[PDB]
């Protein structure tokens, strides 16, 4: 989904 | 409208070198990558599709977002923040109608404030200067589309597509201008649609030819092949839309024969 | 910042700010400040001032208004402009009597479109030329001005916003919704610009939609598809429009002799097409003999 916060670690 | 066609090509081929990014960028940047970047490029893909932007608008807020790139080293916390910034100035300045600044903030999935991209919106702009109006791929795509014989809507659409596979990965699309991915792109719907080439009259306009084209061109090809098996796909889901002529369900040609 | 510029008097306030005359203390300059205000917990820098200030920073010619600076602090906004003594408007109301001299006409009129001309070579579009947003110096200067409707267009353009051009000198393909307008409406703009600057009253003073099209129709006919390939097809066309025969343009702006209405008459064309442009208008024999009298 676009609602969400980009996870990158 | 080409009362003004030649000057304005002529004074956007100025102006897409000014607002180069760098090319190297990326290796200058500590806590960030190509990956995340293409992870945050495709992400706006999704919120242009989710708000019903201009593909203009993407086009705009990735160039925003690679010369802010290109002089602020950024946290991976923060990449994102500077995306979303990014969004709204490039929404702000293209768009009729922009999204609000809360609809911004609710597509992170409350994940920084109003206030925090306020903050950032105004840094953006500090660190641009207000340079806003930069060239993309999507405007001379647009230009170059005078000269089809006759139009044809499946190639403007798999050109525009192709075009929009290169923001995704900066190497090595960075190294290349706005107008030379915009040729190859053109060329490659043209040829993959048609089976003609790159025109004759588009060689007396830009001074580019397949020679010049060449490089951009075998990168957009293999970027086209592959694009498939690529980690990411909004572009492709995106192109899936008749909105696009569901262009992206084509089938590329295994060579280009040059 | 602002440590540089003294505050000499309120000058004009605008849609979020006000602007005053201020005076350079070290270089002595003396220039506009556009107070733009801010605050956060808002929607931010205001789409207008964005494209004000990076349009003009694209456009540097001597008859656009020019953007010295841009200054900027946590709360505020300071745009400092060139500065230029009164606008045109306020120089008809003036010449109230006397009428402006014909020389002064012409020498505007071609300055304007060199304006408009570097603007539409730099793919931006004005969208709001009138009297009020031309600038004159004391030195015989007109410059374009208030950019804050402005749009850098692409070519082709697209469907760009509708809500567009103060009515008065609002162009008949607007007027008639269509999704498609260009740089052809500056120029009917300025046609209406032209005319009043001669008669001294606005051509077209309409009060709504409507009204402005029939003031327009029934000084240079109604349009058909003879004259103009499409119209009946426009989203806002009816073929209950009344159809009015067009009048002779020496009766629209009497005072104005051959050469001054071939070309008022090519900048007021139905067809955006034919509509001459700021570039070729140049070249029109109108101007001839043009000098920039003071």
């Amino acid at each position: 989904p676009v609602k969400r916060r980009l996870d990158l670690e | 409208v080409p009362d003004y066609h030649e000057d304005i090509h002529t004074y956007l081929r100025e102006m897409e070198v000014k607002c180069k990014p760098k090319v190297g960028y990326m290796k200058k940047q500590p806590d960030i990558t190509n990956s995340m970047r293409a992870i945050l490029v495709d992400w706006l893909v999704e919120v242009g599709e989710e708000y019903k932007l201009q593909n203009e608008t993407l086009h705009l807020a990735v160039n925003y977002i690679d010369r802010f790139l290109s002089s602020m080293s950024v946290l991976r916390g923060k990449l994102q923040l500077v995306g979303t910034a990014a969004m709204l100035l490039a929404s702000k300045f293209e768009e009729i109608y922009p999204p609000e600044v809360a609809e911004f903030v609710y597509i992170t999935d409350d994940t920084y404030t109003k206030k925090q991209v306020l903050r950032m919106e105004h840094l953006v702009l500090k660190v641009l200067t207000f340079d806003l109006a930069a060239p993309t791929v999507n405007q001379f795509l647009t230009q170059y589309f005078l000269h089809q014989q006759p139009a044809n809507c499946k190639v403007e659409s798999l050109a525009m597509f192709l075009g929009e596979l290169s923001l995704i990965d900066a190497d090595p699309y960075l190294k290349y201008l706005p107008s030379v991915i915009a040729g190859a792109a053109f060329h490659l719907a043209l040829y993959t649609v048609t089976g003609q080439s790159w025109p004759e009259s588009l060689i007396r306009k830009t001074g580019y030819t397949l020679e010049s084209l060449k490089p951009c061109l075998m990168d957009l090809h293999q970027t086209y092949l592959k694009a498939p098996q690529h980690a990411q796909q909004s572009i492709r889901e995106k192109y899936k839309n008749s909105k696009y002529h569901g262009v992206s369900l084509l089938n590329p040609p295994e060579t280009l024969n040059l | 910042s602002m440590e540089n510029f003294q505050k000499v008097e309120k000058i004009g306030e605008g849609t979020y700010g006000v602007v005053y005359k201020a005076r350079n203390k070290l270089t002595g300059e003396v220039v506009a400040l556009k107070k733009i205000r801010l605050d956060t917990e808002t929607e931010g820098v205001p789409s207008t001032a964005i494209r004000e200030i990076s349009l003009l920073k694209e456009l540097n010619h001597p008859n656009i208004v020019k953007l010295l600076d841009v200054i900027h602090t946590e709360n505020k906004l300071y745009l400092v402009f060139e500065f230029l003594h009164q606008d045109l408007k306020k120089f008809m109301d003036a010449s109230a009597l006397t009428g402006i001299p014909l020389p002064l006409i012409k020498s505007y009129l071609f300055q304007l479109l060199q304006g408009l001309a570097f603007c539409h070579s730099h793919r931006v579009l004005h969208r709001d030329l009138k009297p009020q947003n031309l600038l004159i110096n004391t030195e015989g200067a007109i410059k374009l001005a208030d950019f804050g409707l402005a749009r850098a267009f692409g070519v082709p353009v697209r469907t760009y916003t509708h809500e567009v051009v103060t009515l008065w000198y609002r162009a008949p393909e607007i007027l008639l919704g269509c999704k498609y307008y260009s740089t052809a409406v500056d120029i009917w703009s300025l046609g209406c610009i032209f005319a009043e600057m001669v008669t001294r009253r606005a051509l077209f003073p309409g009060d709504s939609e409507i009204d402005q099209l029939f003031r327009i129709f029934r000084t240079l006919g109604t349009p058909d598809e003879v004259v103009w390939p499409g119209v009946t097809s426009m989203p806002d066309y009816k073929p209950s429009f009344p159809k009015w025969a067009r009048q002779d343009f020496s009766k629209v702006v009497p005072p104005l002799d051959e050469d001054g209405r071939s070309l008022l008459s090519q900048m007021l064309h139905y067809d955006p097409n034919k509509r001459i442009s700021a570039k070729a208008a140049l070249a029109h024999p109108f101007f001839q003999d043009v000098t920039k009298p003071v």
